[PDB]
């Protein structure tokens, strides 16, 4: 969930999850 | 042989908790995951263990199944059917970007009644 490895991400919190 | 990308145990085991559950592998990758570690809902949980729970990455739309914009894709965490929020029947622009149920679940929702 919340997409696996492939970078660092786009968010810096903890709200919402699972997308890609 | 797969396992929860969060415990890497094995469904009947939540390894990180050593407790029983039931992973969900991607019908593309095979990456399994415990709906507890996935924060899934029952319906999701139950729906994703049976059909293609395409890992959120492969998730893409269902209205397109292309990922196209993926900035609108609405991830029905009630089975895992993403819909670019402008693919739905009542298309959103931002509203339930993450949660939100899909149409197959709904028509099935209303069907659940009575
Ligand atoms: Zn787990
Ligand atoms: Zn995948
Ligand atoms: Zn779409
Ligand atoms: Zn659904």
């Amino acid at each position: 969930s919340g997409r696996g490895k492939g970078g660092k991400g786009l968010g810096k919190g903890g709200a919402k999850r699972h997308r890609k | 042989g797969s396992y929860c990308d969060f415990c890497l145990g094995g469904s009947n085991m939540n390894k990180k908790s050593g407790r029983p559950e039931e992973l969900v592998s991607c019908a593309d990758c095979g990456r399994s995951g415990h709906p507890t570690c996935l924060q899934f809902t029952l319906n999701m949980t139950e729906a994703v263990k049976t059909y293609k729970w395409q890992c959120i990455e492969c998730k893409s739309c269902i209205l397109c199944g292309t990922s196209e914009n993926d900035d609108q894709l609405l991830f029905c965490d009630d089975c895992d059917r993403g819909y670019h929020m402008y693919c739905l029947n009542p298309p959103v622009a931002e509203p339930p970007e993450g949660s939100w149920s899909c149409h197959l679940c709904w028509e099935l929702l209303k069907e659940k009644a009575s």
